[PDB]
């Protein structure tokens, strides 16, 4: 939902008080991507165990 | 673009293309040649 997926496309593009909004979206999305990865691998470690 | 002798109309507006050149956006920020200056998708200080 942000303007661009790259940080430098926002850090070197938008002002600080506006860049904080878009960067907060990518950090929100990329963090849930890890929780889905770690959760899956943490289940596969049980099937292999 | 900005120091034009005559501007276009909104019923049918012209479009001046600018490409392959060294730009200097100091006219939009520092020089007193405008009443207001607001950017939407970019910072006004990083244009240069």
């Amino acid at each position: 939902g942000a303007i661009s997926s790259v940080l430098n496309d926002i850090l070197s593009r938008l002002d600080p008080p506006e860049a904080e909004v878009q960067i907060d979206r990518l950090i929100t999305g990329r963090l849930q991507s890890l929780q889905t990865y770690v959760t899956q691998q943490l289940i596969r470690a049980a099937e292999i165990r | 673009v900005f120091n034009a002798t005559r501007f276009a109309s909104v019923y049918a507006w012209n479009r001046k293309r600018i490409s392959n050149c060294v730009a200097d956006y100091s006219v939009l920020y520092n020089s007193a040649s405008f009443s207001t200056f607001k950017c939407y998708g970019v910072s006004p200080t990083k244009l240069n």
